[PDB]
């Protein structure tokens, strides 16, 4: 029951680790180890724009998919159809101004 | 004091 | 007679106005911001329909926010008696006024008057916080409470007010869904002064009547269809006097705002009082070609399509100056849709954030209670974010620089989503700001007291990290290189740290995933 | 209902009417027609409309009745209470509380 | 489409009109 | 000028089809309103 | 102002182009319109203040302007304010040509 619970949560926290490990990793000095103790020695001797304006560029293209899937809703032809109500009775209305002038 | 001021305002 | 369990007193109709507004503001009751008077007739017959119940629930509720005054018959039958519970349950779950105005010929029980306690036709309510009664001529109980209502009401319009912001003057409104006669008077007598106000088109059938005219022969025909058996039994020289007052009500259209039956939304109410406000301080002519004022106006009221449709439009050419103001009033009074709509109608945000401003705004409107959590965790648990972001809100507190960085920052303390998203929608660095907005609300909620807060606040860093994990995933599917030099772009003093070094310190797998 | 009260030997009568269109389950016109604020019903009108509508099942009536300004707390007395009791409870129930509370 | 076909017979009304002017 | 988000859209797919035909675009160009949008989005496409 | 001057002198040479019923207000005037009373009338509307502001003799000639404008209208195309769709821009413009 447990494995059959806990597999979707398990790749997940395993690349987390694998990150963890990964810049363990490149945060070295990548030399091989039984050769690495010299570098401890030689080393304790001595011891932009672009990309944001791209990135607010894609940022500005997300916003406008997030708001067109919004109004993706497709319910806007109802409301036209009331508003063709409206116009219609605007008809009336001069027909009965007509009728004002016929009188 | 405030039931004066409202009498006497009442009369 | 003042009893307990408010305030009670007897007038004389020749007591001056200015005398009981005196006596009111002096010592009890504190300075009113807008008045609401419920006009009602006073019959015991009363229908608590659905809609009826809702709408005076919201109206009530609009009060209290305001503070505003409410004025009504107050004897304890049909609707007033409705309105006394309301305000009970909202003092049972600030304190609102709700004073009402009855006669004392028309009182069953009288006990003269430390105070007098008396417990029992219309005997008045109990609900009602202040009650003033005025029999001083007429001992056999005729209408005489609304000649002195409207005498008020009169003196209320004449008085200044410091910061109303309606052009020093309080809205009157005159809410009004009564069918009786006294309703329709006092109406003519309201609009005959310059208070703008509203009618229903609902249960009230004289409000229906008029809803529905908004010659003399329609008007009467609509009256006898609402009103069969009240017409036939009224005289003829009392119904032509009522055919009078209608005609004459009906003259002026622009202080009579009326609430379709249709419109089922729950800020209906409030929309209408605004809208009616709003007529009455543009048609008054005082202020007409003023500009700054009715934006002022529009503002307060949470009323945005109908000023980007008035204010706004490109005769007026308001230039930028002038919508400083505004945007700084905006941010305080927490009304994110005007922060927008002010954004996108040319105001600068670059030059709007000044280091006074920002000053200003952190000294005098950072929540004490934040502050003291903040402190808490920073001289507790501290962080690398803790202590950068704390050294700047005390920077601001006691006297790049990213000025648009520090009001997401004070936007996101305080909790609030819409205007943090505006904000965030304006910043260079917006999924690192995402990332450390999730990070820094994490660790508040990590130290913080309250129970419903911290959920809150979870949830918000919840909706920041998805977005940030949308956002990227969008810019790596247009480019693969520049994506990745985003990541491993170093912060320019926003926390010192990059995209990965704030997911992996707070803990986002799905970011990293 | 229209023969009621078209008929005009009973046309200014308010209670007849309302017992009508109780007995015909018909809510909603009776809340058009009877109710509204011409008539003044007034409190002590309602009482016999709500003792015999607890009887009819008629719960949107009992609604009804109590939303236009029934006081329950007083309806509710002694005696109506017993008589209620004694002459409306299911004798079948009445049976089976007293085995369940025996038993 | 109905509604467009309302909006005629209203246009032919207006004619109707000015056809009686 | 108002940056209503119809407008906004329409220009913006005006930028698109004239990129993709290669039309020149004539305008006022003084940085004022319409104009100032114009260019910020001519400056996005060139950055895409 | 100064766009209705180009549109009609545009319009006065042969170049069909288009028109939207949106934010812009003269152009929404147009597209209304698309007698001398009725252009009067619908300018008021849409310009109340600038109608007011204007001097009697310039606006006679701005209606003049727009009268002669409105004359051809298959050079004149209009956009639609229900039309939400994405590809709407192009047609217009297609159509104009």
């Amino acid at each position: 029951y447990t494995v059959g619970i806990v597999q979707e949560n398990n790749d997940q926290v395993w690349k987390f680790q694998r990150y963890f490990l990964v810049q363990e990793y490149c945060n070295r000095l990548n030399i091989p180890f039984p050769f690495v103790v010299f570098a401890y020695f030689y080393m304790v001797v001595k011891k932009d724009n672009e990309t944001l304006a791209w990135e607010g560029v894609m940022k500005e293209n997300y916003l406008v998919k997030i708001n067109t899937k919004a109004n993706d809703n497709s319910e806007e032809m109802r409301h036209r159809f009331r508003q063709l109500d409206s116009k219609l009775n605007d008809l009336k209305s001069l027909l009965k101004e007509i009728a004002n002038n016929i009188k | 004091d405030l039931v004066n001021f409202i009498q006497a305002n009442f009369k | 007679g003042d009893i307990q369990f408010g305030k009670y007193l007897r007038l004389s109709c020749d007591t001056d106005s200015e005398t009981l507004y005196e006596l009111l503001t002096q010592h009890w009751h504190l300075k009113t911001p807008n008045l609401v008077i419920s006009v009602t007739g006073g019959a015991k017959n009363f229908a608590l329909k659905p809609r009826m119940r809702k709408i005076f629930s919201r109206l009530i509720y609009i009060a209290q926010s305001k503070g505003a005054w409410i004025l009504t018959g107050g004897t304890h039958y049909g609707l007033m008696k409705y309105i006394g519970e309301v305000v009970r349950d909202n003092t049972i779950s600030e304190n609102i006024v709700a004073i009402g105005i009855a006669a004392w010929g028309m009182v069953s029980n009288r006990d003269t008057l430390f105070s007098a306690q008396y417990i029992m036709l219309y005997i008045l309510d109990n609900n009602h916080t202040h009650l003033l009664l005025v029999d001083n001529g007429c001992h056999g109980h005729p209408t005489v409470e609304a000649k002195l209502r409207n005498q008020l009401e009169k003196y209320i319009s004449e008085r200044t007010s410091q910061d109303s912001n309606y052009g020093g003057k309080i809205p009157i409104v005159c809410f009004a869904q009564g069918g009786g006669r006294e309703t329709l008077k006092a109406i003519n007598t309201s609009v005959k002064s310059k208070i703008p106000c509203v009618v229903v088109e609902g249960s009230g059938q004289i409000a229906d009547v008029i809803a529905s005219l908004v010659t003399s022969s329609m008007v009467k025909e609509k009256l006898v269809r609402f009103l069969p058996r009240t017409v036939s039994r009224l005289p003829e020289e009392e119904i032509e006097s009522w055919i009078k007052w209608l005609k004459e009500i009906l003259e002026s259209s622009h202080l009579l705002t009326v609430i379709k039956m249709e419109e089922a939304g729950d800020e209906i109410v409030s929309n209408a009082i605004s809208y009616a406000l709003y007529k009455a301080f543009s048609t008054n002519e005082q202020d007409k070609d003023n500009w700054n004022g009715q934006l002022k106006l529009l503002l307060e009221w949470n009323q945005l399509d109908l000023a980007s449709d008035e204010i706004f439009t490109n005769d007026r050419r308001w230039e930028s100056a002038d919508l400083q103001e505004v945007m700084f009033t905006a941010l305080i009074k927490d009304r994110p849709k005007f922060v927008r709509l002010f954004l996108e109608n040319g105001l600068n945000l670059q030059k709007f954030l000044t280091n006074e401003v920002l000053t200003e705004l952190f000294s005098t409107h950072f929540s004490t209670l934040v502050y003291r959590n903040l402190q808490i965790a920073k001289n507790s648990y501290n962080d690398a974010l803790l202590t950068f972001v704390w050294k700047l809100v005390a920077n601001f507190r006691r006297s790049t620089r990213h000025p648009l960085q520090a009001l997401f920052i004070w936007a996101i303390l305080q909790n609030k989503k819409e205007l943090s998203k505006v904000i965030w929608e304006q910043t260079k660095g917006c999924t690192l700001a995402a990332l450390g907005a999730s990070k820094l609300l994490k660790t508040l909620a990590k130290v913080k007291n309250d129970i419903n807060a911290a959920g809150e606040s979870e949830e918000l860093a919840n909706e920041y990290e998805t977005r940030a994990v949308e956002l990227f995933t969008e810019c790596y599917s247009n480019d693969e290189d520049l994506a990745e030099q985003l990541l491993v772009y170093s912060c320019e003093a926003w926390g010192g740290s990059n995209c990965l070094e704030l997911a992996v310190e707070a803990t986002d797998q799905h970011f990293i995933a």
